[PDB]
RNA sequence: AUCGCUUCUCGGCCUUUUGGCUAAGAUCAAGUGUAGUAUCUGUUCUUAUCAGUUUAAUAUCUGAUGUCCUCUCGAGGAC
């Protein structure tokens, strides 16, 4: 029965995810986690998308509690919003120059993969084939 | 040094920009990445969402928000309407005036049920006037200072406001059509945009808005800008199915 | 490209400023980088329309848009169809207005016969403004301005 | 000491100068061989004026696609293939939109109207 | 620290201090499914103990309905040994 | 870092995960194998392919499980 | 010198200002475990390349800082 007050509460969480403090963003993230697990399956996915926009920047963080509540928010948000949306958030930073960003994105993508590794089969991008390998999946584009 | 030979593999940003099929993406540090052809194909895929700004920065996430002063959170309308805020303001002022001794006296002899606010006011706010806030669709991460600009990308000319009309000298309301703004005056006088122009001004390069008036006093359309041979400044300054949804609730 | 927003109105917000920039043409920059103390508008701003002729005609258009040692100037053949704030902004392009334009209108009706007087900042300000608008294009009855008489 | 300015116009202290890394200079050929200290400074310059001018006079608009391409031969070959692609994905009715004459054989829009209004079709 | 050596058919139990919370989610509500542990963390002096306190097995460790919605309950004996 | 003992135990636990250095080859080959295991599991994409080519379900799954061995070219170096 | 106005300075009032009494009326005043985050506070950094380590890039780290005469690290020169 959060499908009712999700709208009332969003502009307060976006308010507190635009900084106020570490603990401010740690706590707004916990709230996002539990909203997502409650509203699983009732269509209030536009609101959780909106709040993804604000939670995902905290991904580069260091404090244990803060980054941990962030990761929790992203597992909740993974079941509630689906694994396409989150694989798309996780696409570009898998192969980044840096190593702090490579490592956080591979941490996330690992947890997105463990749970729901089987949806992703229809969510992976199209990755062209160079000379001595084959990389396209022709299985999937047989016409019929 | 082996990292240094791969560093000689560390191609030019022009190397990249010319190789790649979609050159918008290519950025600064892209090249020190172990697999830039991938990285760039990824960053040029559809619908994907780029890394935040602030991994480079030395300042942490919103320590840059540190400086300013900020105004308290603003409730939803349908919750103000039910008039909670005034109850709470009143109780606040009461208990800030009252003194310690009286505080404990009220602890031991409570003012039971000082106030009331009935239900169906609440239950109708939350179940009858609750409404969709403004949400942002997939991708638009919030970064520092983003709210610093309220809204944009209405390059359209017809976009006018009522306070805009008032504090510019033009009319608000049903007369926002029949009111050519003070900028359409010099639109008619010396023109629109030299290399932009894809905007037509109403009453100056467009026809009369509904029931407009030709004349040279305050409140009209004046001379629709035309050549000496009769062709207007541009355009025409004078002027010469079943969309029902299938599954929808009663 | 770069245009001087003169008589830059205080509360006339840079947001609607840029919306008018777009409603005229290439809204690329609307900026009035103000006093480091005040925050309000600083009387002259930079409006960049990334096309030169765009900014030129946008300027010709958004001019006249309605955004004591004798520094008072008499201004006649007066346009009766103006408002207070718009007239003050137009007069103030060459200086401050220490008295908004007092229009010598008849009292029987409330409609003017075509004269006024305006306290500007400087006598050279009244000079320059009355010069650029000597006989020049007023709203309906062309302007005629100079140093004002004393009553 | 070449110490960069602060708001209050003094030297910037040394650990701070090292942080900001002013030592590193970027040869922007588009900007009259202008050369920049400060990396984000360099980057914003790509939309700053001097780069804008550079572009205009190069004969190529200041669209993002070339930002961070600073050498002019690279720029022109880049914008060359870009031009080719824009002309490709344009639908041009002249060469695409095609017309049969009455005689059971086909031409394009252009040639159809050409021989049409020069007195046969 | 986790046992995680894979699951079985032996129920787990709770001391009375630990009475009521889920094993990981640390909830207090709406428990849906029973907990199972491994033989190795099942045997001997570890028969009927508190997966958390180590106290005596009296009440039944359960699984918060969130943990079952996300199937974090399909990994096996989560005993902090 | 005992977390890491457990975490490269997790890498040892779930074939297809990653770490910050993972190569385009391991990534795309793992996704390719998973694609095959699911074309086999789901009883209906099998009909889709069986019918798309003119093969028969034994033929289909035999191809698939042969391909499962080097699906995306030969290895990286 | 006198009159008036203004400016500053100084003196004088400044009781116009310490509710009465007793046994000074009497008496007296007692808390965490763990870590860790953040914030203050205190402090510390021009030196000249180059090689490497390193890093998204910096940085860090490591390592030395043209010969000959000669006069006082410094100087004029054959070079
Ligand atoms: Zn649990
Ligand atoms: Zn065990
Ligand atoms: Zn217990």
């Amino acid at each position: 029965m959060g499908k009712d007050y999700i709208y009332a509460v969003t502009p307060l969480l976006e308010d507190a995810l635009m900084d106020r403090d570490l603990v401010h963003r740690q706590t707004a993230s916990a709230v996002v986690q539990h909203m997502s697990l409650g509203v699983y399956g009732f269509g209030c996915e536009d609101s959780l998308n909106h709040l993804l926009n604000y939670v995902w920047p905290n991904v580069f963080e260091t404090s244990p509690h803060v980054i941990q509540a962030v990761m929790g928010a992203l597992e909740g948000l993974r079941v509630a919003i689906g694994p396409c949306r989150m694989l798309q958030y996780c696409l570009q930073g898998l192969f980044h120059p840096a190593r702090k960003v490579r490592d956080v994105y591979w941490k996330i993508y690992n947890s997105i993969y463990i749970g729901s590794q089987d949806a992703l089969i229809a969510h992976y991008p199209r990755i062209y084939n160079d000379d001595k390998n084959t990389y396209i999946r022709y299985e999937l584009d047989y016409i019929l | 040094s082996k990292k240094k030979l791969r560093r000689m593999n560390r191609f030019t940003v022009a190397e990249l920009k010319q190789l790649v099929a979609r050159p918008d993406v290519v950025e600064m540090h892209d090249v020190t990445a172990q697999d830039p052809k991938l990285l760039v194909h990824l960053k040029a895929t559809r619908n994907s969402v780029p890394v935040p700004r602030h991994w480079c920065f030395k300042r942490k996430y919103l320590q840059g928000k540190r400086g300013i002063e900020k105004p308290p959170f603003e409730l939803p309308d349908f919750i103000k309407r039910t008039g909670i805020q005034e109850m709470r303001e009143a109780l606040q002022e009461k208990e800030e005036q009252k003194t310690m001794k009286s505080k404990m006296r009220e602890k031991v002899r409570p003012k039971m049920g000082k106030i009331d606010i009935d239900y169906q006011k609440l239950h109708d706010a939350f179940f009858k006037w609750q409404t969709k806030p403004k949400l942002t669709i997939h991708g638009d991460l919030y970064y520092e200072g983003k709210e610093f600009e309220t809204r944009l990308k209405e390059k359209k000319p017809g976009d006018l406001s009522d306070e805009l009309r008032i504090s510019l000298g033009m009319p608000v309301g049903p007369n926002a059509h029949k009111v050519p703004p003070p900028w359409l005056i010099a639109m008619q006088r010396y023109g629109p945009p030299p290399s932009y122009p894809n905007l037509k001004i109403p009453g100056l390069n467009s026809p009369i808005p509904e029931s407009c008036s030709f004349g040279y006093h305050a409140g009209g359309w004046g001379k629709p800008p035309v050549d000496e041979t009769g062709k207007p400044l541009y355009g025409d300054v004078f002027g010469t199915i079943d969309r029902t949804p299938w599954g929808e609730l009663e | 490209a770069t245009v001087y927003v003169g008589g830059l109105d205080e509360k006339v917000s840079e947001p609607l400023l840029w919306e008018l920039f777009l409603q005229a043409g290439p809204v690329v920059n609307t900026h009035m980088p103000k006093d480091r103390v005040t925050g309000q508008h600083q009387g002259y701003g930079f409006v960049e329309f990334l096309s030169e002729e765009d900014a030129d005609y946008a300027i010709k258009i958004m001019n006249m848009i309605k955004l004591d040692v004798g520094a008072n100037i008499f201004i006649g053949n007066l346009d009766p169809e103006i408002d207070e704030k718009l007239l003050y902004d137009t007069f103030s392009a060459f200086g401050v207005i220490l008295q908004t334009p007092k229009i010598m209108r008849d009292p029987d009706t409330g409609n003017s016969k075509g004269y006024a007087f305006i306290n500007f900042a400087s006598f050279d300000a009244s000079d320059a403004a009355i010069e650029a608008m000597n006989g020049q294009y007023l709203c309906n009855r062309p302007i005629t301005v100079s140093y004002a008489f004393k009553k | 000491k070449n110490l960069p300015l602060g708001w209050d116009g003094k030297p910037i202290p040394y650990w701070l100068y090292k942080l900001h890394g002013l030592n590193i200079n970027y040869n922007c050929e588009i900007c009259g061989n202008y050369t920049y200290r400060g990396p984000k400074a360099f980057q914003r310059h790509f939309a700053e004026w001097r780069h804008a001018h550079g572009m205009r006079c190069l004969g190529i608009p200041n669209t993002a696609h070339f930002a961070n391409v600073t050498q002019i031969e690279d720029a022109v070959s880049l914008w060359a293939k870009l031009k080719l692609q824009k002309a490709s994905e344009r639908w041009q009715p002249d060469t695409e939109e095609e017309y049969e004459d009455s005689s059971g054989n086909v031409v394009n829009k252009k040639t159809y109207e050409d021989l049409k209004r020069q007195g046969l079709l | 620290i986790f046992c995680r050596k894979q699951a079985g058919v032996a129920i787990g139990r709770l001391c009375e201090k630990c009475d009521g919370k889920c094993v990981i989610c640390d909830s207090y509500v709406r428990p849906c499914t029973l907990v199972r542990i491994c033989d190795e963390c099942n045997y001997g002096s570890y028969q009927g103990r508190c997966v958390i306190c180590g106290g005596p097995g009296v009440s039944d460790a359960y699984y918060c309905k969130e943990c079952t919605i996300q199937e974090k309950d399909r990994d096996g004996c989560p005993k902090i040994v | 870092y005992t977390i890491h003992s457990q975490l490269e135990h997790l890498q040892s636990k779930y074939i297809g995960t990653g770490h910050a250095d993972t190569t385009k080859w391991e990534w795309l080959v793992n996704q390719h194998r998973d694609s095959y295991c699911s074309y086999m599991g789901h009883f209906d994409l099998l009909n889709y392919f069986a019918i798309a080519e003119n093969e028969s379900k034994a033929r289909v799954r035999f191809n698939l499980m042969e391909k499962m061995l080097q699906p995306c070219g030969p290895p990286a170096d």
